[PDB]
RNA sequence: ACAACAAGAAGACGCGCAUCA
RNA sequence: GACGCGCAUCAUA
């Protein structure tokens, strides 16, 4: 927090180690360490750094499925930071998953994370939605980006 | 309760939200989006031989209920 | 792997146009605004010519742009909406030249959304308020007020939300002294998402609000809610108070309504068609924009159709109603974004795609022929298009708005390269060719025997605001001339030049001076001569003159010192300075009309050391500095707009040097290997340099910044000035053995361009090896084909003889005889599903065409290529892919074919060779190894060629999308997607299969494609992002592709290249933009380099915020994050900061302004 | 506050109005009271500037003594436009401790 | 009268273990 | 569910 944009050059060294705290073995450390991605990815921001912090986002993912408010208020900063770190697009591509599972306390942790990712940044998102073929009654198609000069 | 950001906001789902209201609603945000930028209308108005204002006018038109009639 | 981004050519698309007294004075302007480019610029009554004097990028889309005035005040506050989630108000300040921000209000998040307001922006006519509102839910009003200070301020804003509201327009109702009022057009929503019936999207009405604004109670409540029985687009301010009745005026399909409150009924009156419109008569008719002239006796309107028929609307009114709305045909212009209706019948018309033009009112139209229209007739009206006649065309402006297609390539017989872009839209669709330099016209031709090296241009008298005199001097003899708009040769000047003339200069009031290698002879007006022979046998090597003083230079190092006495003759001083090398060239700097005289002098030696020398006699002839100069000096000249000294040589360098009497900063470029003589131009009214070199260079003085640009055209020896009756500023421009005259009429400051008129909007072309010729293919859609337009003449024409009118109906004939110009008067646009294509052969260097090639009504050309097959010998053809009743919305596709040709006479003439059929419409066509490779559909087809037919080998069907786009190299092939990024293919020639084996993984809506080597591939976005691509070095010949560049211009992209640009310069990626702008990518040279401009513009970031409030690096990072790119257009700023801010971040980087402006001046010049 | 769950922002549209913050608490964020890199001004709506309400801190309340800002995550987050960050909830523990604060002395 | 203040010490949480019904 | 103990979180005051 404090270096602030001096991180990018200490980001390889710190790696193993949160990957490591990272691991399903205590919520404080889980919790620190989501504090920790954060910090750094608001830091580093605006200098094209995406390369390593691609690889913390494949541990944060797992820790949202958890019921203590600390912990889920960390992981909730850490991906609101990683966000403008990474793009949307690695985002709603994370969120689409499961978005209309058939189960319910998993719609509402995606649905609060698709509210959170459509509040902030939410013209960014045009280019990022997914292509749904239309049915027989309604059209999802939408036709005037397929026009070709 | 800090989710006076999500309630308050227009277009933010929730587990009872049904398909035809996300797409619904993300044809109007792409219909707004074209509207707001000069480029893409240029694009749009350049592939078809039509003029901004008749361009504007069809946007205003299919903004009323897009994705067909409601299930 | 770090970039930097140059820019070249502005947008020049305009979008807002308004009008105002916003410098204060009693001249009226004009702030346009581009797609995020802000500019004023002000015509000129006396000339007719429109010159831009501000241009400020703003880094954000300006959404709205409004002006506005203060009660009683005299000056004009523009109010700006951007899509930033704030709103500024801009004062202009004449003296300091740049805009100042006046006040910041934020309301909401930045960035196009649908609930944040800024698309919407009205206020007060007289000037108590403002508001701003958003597509749905949310408007927002503020209230302006002046202090006791003077100085505009701005209260809390006042919510005025509607839940399920959709607003179409909003405009400002004027009122007299009372509340103010807003009318818009609102519409609700909220019943037809409820029932699933059907019926609730029809039969809904949108209605008429009106807003009121309570001063007094602070709050804001609707008053009224009109339904309407049609559906409006926009609407008009009628004038109210004491001028006119307050009310508004609403525009639909082929209706106009006045509406107003209280008891004012409505009045509905259609709009006049066209006569005999070959339209499909199901189509309808709006309005685009309109105008308003408010004059003190009486006020009317304009506004113009789509077709470009500009109207004049009257309202006839009683006491407090209106009776009647009249209506009557003004003109025809091509079709405009907005109007401006300046002061003193000025007619601004900025077109939407193309050049924007100029028009002066000379007649009101009172009295004419024409019969008017009204409301009171009952039942539809027909009216006849007819040439201007009441119009006068006075300034054209230049737009290279429409750029489609772009091709750097050198085809003339010159060395340096030129840019064909394709652009236009419509009929005036043209195909221009754009040069860097700039634009030379010939005025006038004289050939002249012998070998002339020298002119003069000396006035009559001191005073005087024309030329008298032209001296022509050759290597034997002398060709004294006179200029009379006959011009002839002159015998009683009184020169008898029979040795070659130095110099020809105007000291005295009306004397001049004779310089020849025998002596100095003084030429009075009056008949004295005052000749000084030269001592001893030596000659003269240069010589210095001006209008005081008269500077010599002997052999051996000597300099003898003549000055004007004020008695009537000459004298000489007592001193004598000697050098130990030989004269080559010095000069001299004009005297200063309110000091006494020039102090510095500037001396050229063999020695390469110059020496300034003082002209006064107390201490003359006397050294002060030296300077060492890296080869031999050929010419010297001191140019005057803070001077500074230039250095000219005999090789191709070209050096500035501030003035200073101590050596100081030291800029230069390359010019070459040829000897260059800088001459004295005026241009502007201002000082200006001119030198020869392969080819001519001026450098100019405009808007306090120096150019360096060249001229398009060939060498020449020798330069001056002209000024006469004909051109009172142009160019004496001696050439080889004759005499040329030349000019400068635009600016040109770069790429002159000349226009080749077309007939339909071309899509792509090519470039035949050979012949270098062109093969243009054009598509139009909602078009029809000459044989269709004739047969539909031929029935409307049996139609109307039918009709038998009580036979009597003469008019056939006339209608058929006469026609109206098609690039004048539009197409006829009728049809959904029409086409229209036509290929053509098109030779470069002129402008005549070749051969022409047209299809059938409902085909569209989209591809083209030139192909040689191994299968025949050298036989060269094309194939253009053809489509078959494409709907565009609901898509559709009933087949598609491909067309063979055989190019007979090396590219002059084209014949049909065969079609073949196709499940699918072809999008892109590449040949290599022999054969062709055709993109149908999502299916990938390798080609043969047939006797019969084209025959397949080898077919893919792994491609998940529309394959819009297919580029080849060695024996890999990529793959365009139209949403996917791209897709990687390889050939097997043993066993003939195409296998895919690398993709991307961001899906990328790409319009274009390029590749800078084997394993670098550049593509572009449909909303401006451009990125590259490079693949693993661990890849086997699944696996997924890096990106190594991300960026946003915030421009769509059509086109992309690498070339180079100038003669010995590296190469760079030049892109080409949809709305005329050109930009360059630059890589560094170093690491320090880049270091320090990342550096600045981290500094600029902070320390130097946009106009508009939006944050650069959230700009940049629009879609995606910025990856490796320095924005160059924020780090060219620095010159227009405040010079205690400049110099507070020179000494935070530990430089000086004069260093950092030359090292980013530096990178511009090595890459452009 | 982050570490108080239950306190409640006015969540209005800002005026032009300039917040105010105490001695007790100078340099903290109004929003996660962070410590460094103070980046923009803070504005309050009209309804929260009135009579006795005009100068009192945003967090606590007491005397106005300097101007609150923003930080520099927070304003690259653009949480600075949302509404005032004047708190309209009073705190259930302020009112408890001096509750068990009067009846011991 | 609507009117905010003083340092005998407190606000939100979670993870594990013993006994009983 | 009831009577207890220990550990740990929020730059908590
Ligand atoms: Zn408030
Ligand atoms: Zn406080
Ligand atoms: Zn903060």
């Amino acid at each position: 927090e404090y270096i602030g944009e001096m991180g990018k050059d200490y980001i390889y060294a710190v790696t193993p180690l949160l990957e490591d705290a990272l691991m399903d073995r205590d919520l404080v450390h889980r919790q620190t360490a989501s504090a920790v991605v954060q910090h750094m990815s608001l830091g580093v921001y605006g200098f094209g750094c995406e390369d390593s912090l691609n690889h913390l986002l494949n541990y944060v993912w797992p820790n949202v499925f958890e019921t203590s408010p600390h912990v889920i208020q960390a992981v909730m900063g850490a991906l609101e930071g990683l966000r403008v770190a990474i793009g949307p697009c690695r985002m709603l591509q994370y969120c689409l998953q499961g978005l209309f599972h058939p189960a319910r306390k998993v719609r509402d942790v995606y649905w609060k994370i698709y509210n959170s990712i459509y509040i902030g940044s939410q013209d960014a998102l045009i280019a990022h939605y997914p292509r749904i073929y239309n049915d027989d009654k309604n059209t999802y198609i939408r036709y005037e980006l397929d026009y070709i000069l | 309760q800090l989710e006076h950001l999500q309630s308050k906001y227009i277009g933010t789902g929730h587990a009872d939200t049904t398909k035809w209201e996300w797409l619904v609603n993300q044809h109007r945000d792409s219909y707004c989006s074209y509207m707001g930028h000069f480029d893409l209308l240029n694009y749009f108005a350049i592939a078809e031989n039509e003029s901004k204002a008749r361009v504007r006018f069809n946007l205003m038109e299919k903004m009323l209920q897009p994705c067909g009639p409601p299930a | 792997m770090f970039l930097y981004n140059l820019t070249l050519q502005r947008a020049t698309g305009i979008s807002f146009a308004i009008h105002g007294n916003f410098s204060g004075t009693k001249q009226q302007e004009i702030v346009v605004s581009r797609g995020k480019i802000l500019e004023l610029l002000r015509p000129d009554p006396n000339t007719g010519k429109v010159h831009t004097l501000l241009t400020v990028e703003v880094f954000g889309v300006i959404r709205s742009l409004m002006a506005f005035r203060l009660t009683g005040g005299t000056k004009d506050y523009i109010v700006v909406g951007s899509d930033s989630g704030r709103i500024v108000i801009l004062e202009y300040q004449p003296s300091k030249n740049m805009f100042e921000k006046i006040h910041q209000e934020t309301f909401g998040k930045s960035g196009c959304r649908r609930i944040v307001p800024g698309q919407f922006l009205a206020v007060d006519p007289k000037g108590r308020a403002v508001m701003i509102s958003a597509i749905e839910k949310q408007k927002l009003v503020y209230i302006l007020n002046r202090d006791a200070a003077a100085r505009l301020t701005i209260s809390s804003p006042l919510e005025a939300h509607k839940a399920n509201t959709l607003v179409y327009h909003v405009v400002g109702v004027d009122v007299g002294f009372e509340n103010p009022m807003f009318a818009c057009l609102e519409m609700d929503y909220e019943e037809a998402d409820n029932d699933p019936t059907g019926e609730a999207a029809a039969n809904t009405q949108q209605t008429l609000t009106f807003y009121e604004l309570d001063l007094g109670l602070n709050h804001v409540v609707r008053k009224y809610s009109e339904p309407l029985e049609e559906h409006g687009n926009f609407l008009i301010t009628v004038p109210g108070g004491s001028d006119g009745p307050s009310g508004v005026l609403i525009c639909s399909e082929n209706y106009i309504t006045y509406k107003n409150f209280g008891d004012q009924p409505d009045i509905r009156c259609p709009i006049p068609r066209r006569r005999n419109d070959l339209d499909d008569p199901e189509r309808g008719m709006i309005f685009v924009c309109s105008a308003t002239h408010k004059t003190k006796s009486m006020f009317f309107f304009l506004a113009q159709t789509e077709q470009g028929d500009i109207f004049k609307i009257t309202l006839e009114t009683d006491e407090d109603m209106v009776t009647e709305i009249r209506l009557k045909y003004f003109d025809t212009v091509p079709v405009a974004a907005a109007m401006c209706v300046l002061k003193t019948g000025f007619l601004f018309v900025a077109s939407e795609f193309g050049n924007h033009y100029l028009y002066q009112i000379a007649h009101l139209g009172d009295d004419d022929e024409e019969p008017e229209f009204s409301s009171a007739m009952p039942l539809t009206f027909f009216f006849q298009p007819r040439p201007l006649k009441n119009l006068v065309l006075v300034d054209e402006l230049d737009s290279l708005s429409p750029i489609l297609f772009c091709q750097i390539a050198d085809l003339a017989n010159e060395d340096t390269p030129q840019l064909y872009v394709a652009c236009g839209r419509g009929p005036r669709s043209s195909l221009r060719v754009l040069r860097h330099g700039l634009e030379v016209s010939e005025m006038a031709v004289s050939e002249l025997p012998g070998n002339p090296n020298a002119v003069w241009t000396v006035r009559r008298h001191i005073e005087d605001e024309f030329d008298a005199y032209i001296i022509v001097s050759f290597v034997n003899a002398t060709l004294v001339l006179s200029i009379g708009e006959t011009v002839e040769e002159v015998t009683d000047s009184g020169f008898l030049g029979t040795t070659p003339t130095l110099s020809c200069s105007l000291l005295g009031d009306d004397a001049l001076v004779q310089v020849y290698p025998d002596g100095i002879r003084h030429i009075r007006a009056d008949k004295r001569v005052n000749e000084w022979k030269t001592p001893g046998k030596k000659t003269i090597v240069k010589c210095a003159v001006n209008q005081r003083q008269v500077v010599i230079a002997l052999t051996g190092g000597e300099l003898v010192y003549f000055e004007m006495d004020p008695s009537g003759q000459l004298n000489e001083y007592t001193e004598r300075k000697e050098m130990s090398a030989d004269v080559v060239c010095m000069s001299l700097a004009n005297v200063p009309p309110g000091e006494q005289r020039s102090r510095f002098l500037a001396v050229g030696l063999v020695d390469n050391t110059v020496r300034i020398i003082s002209l006064d006699p107390s201490d003359c002839l006397q050294p002060l500095s030296m300077q060492a100069l890296p080869a031999q000096p050929e010419s010297l000249c001191i140019v005057e707009m803070f001077l500074y000294l230039n250095i000219g040589l005999q090789n191709g360098v070209l050096l500035r040097t501030v003035l200073d009497p101590v050596t100081g900063d030291l800029s230069d470029t390359r010019t070459g290997s040829r000897p260059v003589k800088l001459f004295r131009v005026r241009m502007q009214g201002q000082e200006a340099v001119l030198a020869m070199s392969s080819r001519s260079w001026l450098s100019y003085s405009y808007q306090s910044r120096f150019h360096l640009t060249p001229l398009s055209y060939e060498t020449l020896e020798f330069a001056s000035g002209f000024a006469s009756e004909q051109c009172p500023e142009g160019i004496v421009a001696i050439s080889t053995n004759t005499l040329r005259i030349l000019a400068l009429e635009k600016l040109g400051a770069v790429f002159n361009q000349v226009a080749f008129p077309l007939q339909y909007t071309p899509r792509k072309f090519v470039i035949h090896p050979e012949s270098n010729n062109l093969i243009i293919i054009e598509t139009d859609h909602n078009a029809y084909t000459e044989a269709t337009k004739a047969q539909r003449k031929q029935q409307m024409a049996e139609e109307m003889v039918e009709a038998a009118g009580e036979l009597a109906a003469e008019m056939a004939a006339a209608f058929l005889n006469e026609n109206l110009p098609e690039s004048i008067f539009g197409a006829p646009k009728a049809g959904n599903g029409q086409w229209a294509s036509v290929i053509r052969v098109m030779n470069p260097i002129q402008g005549n065409t070749l051969d022409l090639v047209q299809l059938e009504q409902n085909e569209a050309a989209f591809s083209v290529a030139v192909c040689r097959f191994s299968n025949t010998g050298e036989d060269w053809y094309v194939l253009v892919g053809v489509a078959k009743d494409l709907i565009l919305n609901p898509r559709s596709v009933a087949g598609g074919f491909v067309y063979t040709y055989k190019l007979v006479n090396n590219g002059e003439k084209l014949e049909f060779l065969h079609k073949t059929p196709v499940e699918e419409v072809p999008a892109a066509i590449a040949p290599f190894q022999g054969r062709v490779l055709i993109g149908v559909g999502k299916l990938l087809r390798v080609y043969d060629l047939g006797k019969k037919k084209l025959l397949r080998k080898c077919e893919n069907k792994h491609i998940a999308n529309y394959i819009s786009g297919i580029q080849t190299i060695g024996h890999r092939v990529i793959v365009s997607d139209v949403q996917e990024s791209f897709i990687w293919v390889r050939y097997k020639r043993n066993e003939n299969q195409l296998i895919i084996f690398a993709d991307d993984t961001y899906p990328r809506w790409v319009t274009t494609a390029s590749l800078l080597d084997y394993d670098t591939v550049a593509g572009a976005d449909k909303f401006g992002n451009i990125c590259v691509v490079r693949l693993p070095p661990n890849t086997n010949d699944s696996q997924k592709a890096e990106v190594i560049m991300n960026y946003h211009v915030g421009e769509t992209v059509l086109s992309l290249q690498k070339t180079t640009l100038i003669p010995g310069g590296s190469e760079s990626l030049v892109y080409t933009t949809l709305s005329g702008g050109i930009g360059i990518l630059v890589p560094f040279t170093s690491h320090e380099d880049h270091d320090f401009f990342q550096h600045v513009e981290m500094h600029l970031r902070s320390e130097h915020p946009p106009l508009c409030g939006r944050d650069h690096l959230s700009f940049r990072s629009y879609y995606f994050p910025v990856k490796n790119v320095i924005d160059g257009d924020l780090c060219e700023q620095f010159n227009s900061m405040e010079p205690n801010k400049q110099k507070n971040v020179s000494e935070e980087l530990d430089r000086t302004p004069p260093e950092v402006s030359k090292k980013l001046e530096d990178i511009r010049t090595r890459y452009a | 506050a982050k570490h108080h769950p239950d306190l409640i922002f006015c969540r209005k549209q800002a005026g032009v109005a300039i917040g105010r913050l105490c001695e007790k608490c100078d340099g903290k964020c109004v929003i996660c009271d962070s410590y460094v890199r103070p980046c923009t001004l803070v504005r309050i709506c009209d309804e929260c500037n009135y009579g006795s309400y005009q100068g009192r801190c945003v967090i606590c309340g007491g005397p106005g003594v300097s101007d609150a800002y923003y930080c520099k995550e927070c304003t690259i987050q653009e949480k600075d436009r949302d509404g005032c960050p004047k708190i309209v909830n009073l705190g259930s523990s302020k009112t408890d401790l001096f509750y068990e604060r009067k009846k011991y002395g």
